[PDB]
């Protein structure tokens, strides 16, 4: 595991290019998350 | 000391997270390869993870973070997708769970889409897709993601393609 950039927490991956997609984030400490709910599913054939 | 409690899909709490879930799916240039191809998902269940120690080693950070950013945890709900949940909900995230080749580095990495997250429920790229019948576009096993508190605190904002 890296480091945050020094002054930093975590980095956010703004997508610059594709409009539709949202954001991504990254954590360099575990203890930064928790693991909330678990969902379990099928992803679904569409029509 | 993890104990998981079902949420009853006439919960509002259920029904918010399959809102989340459901809401944020997109369309991947990948055109399906590494998470298969859908435009929803059929939530089977939902489950609350319940752990005093893996909580209070959360909350305990996130006041850390929130006094170096005036008083700010910067603190949202992301999802997660891994081959390793089940290690994940145990014993909590650690530098195991790192994505080492990452496009900001090696950290752990969480997204807005579920969809995104849903290209690594089978490992990076999609794996070699399910389990049982080798495919990443599986319409029949059960997938599994995690719907995260995550603590940003001062998030470096990176532009990226
Ligand atoms: O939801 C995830 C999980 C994840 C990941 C999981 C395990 C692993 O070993 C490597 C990466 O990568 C991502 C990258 C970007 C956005 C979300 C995710
Ligand atoms: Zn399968």
């Amino acid at each position: 595991m890296a480091h945050s950039p020094p002054g930093h927490h975590s980095v956010t991956g703004r997508p610059s290019v594709n409009g539709l997609a949202l954001a991504e984030y990254v954590i360099y400490r575990g203890e930064q998350a928790y693991p909330e709910y678990l969902i379990t599913y099928q992803i679904m054939r569409p029509e | 000391g993890t104990i998981l409690i079902d949420l009853s899909p006439d919960d509002k709490e259920f029904q918010s997270v399959e809102e989340e879930m459901q809401s944020t799916v997109r369309e991947h240039r990948d055109g399906g390869h590494a998470g298969g191809i859908f435009n929803r998902y059929n939530i089977l269940k939902i489950q609350k993870v319940c752990n005093k120690k893996l909580w209070e080693r959360y909350t305990h950070r996130r006041k850390e973070v929130s006094e170096e950013n005036h008083n700010h945890a910067n603190e949202r709900m992301l999802f997660h997708g891994s081959p390793f949940v089940n290690a994940i909900i145990h014993k909590g995230f650690d530098e195991r769970h790192a994505y080492i080749g990452g496009m900001f580095g090696a950290g752990i990495y969480f997204a807005e889409n579920s969809s995104k997250s849903n290209q690594y429920v089978y490992g990076i790229g999609g794996g070699t897709g399910c389990p049982v019948h080798k495919d990443r576009s599986c319409y029949i096993c059960h997938r599994q993601l995690l719907f995260c508190r995550v603590t940003l605190g001062k998030s470096f904002l990176q532009f990226s393609a």
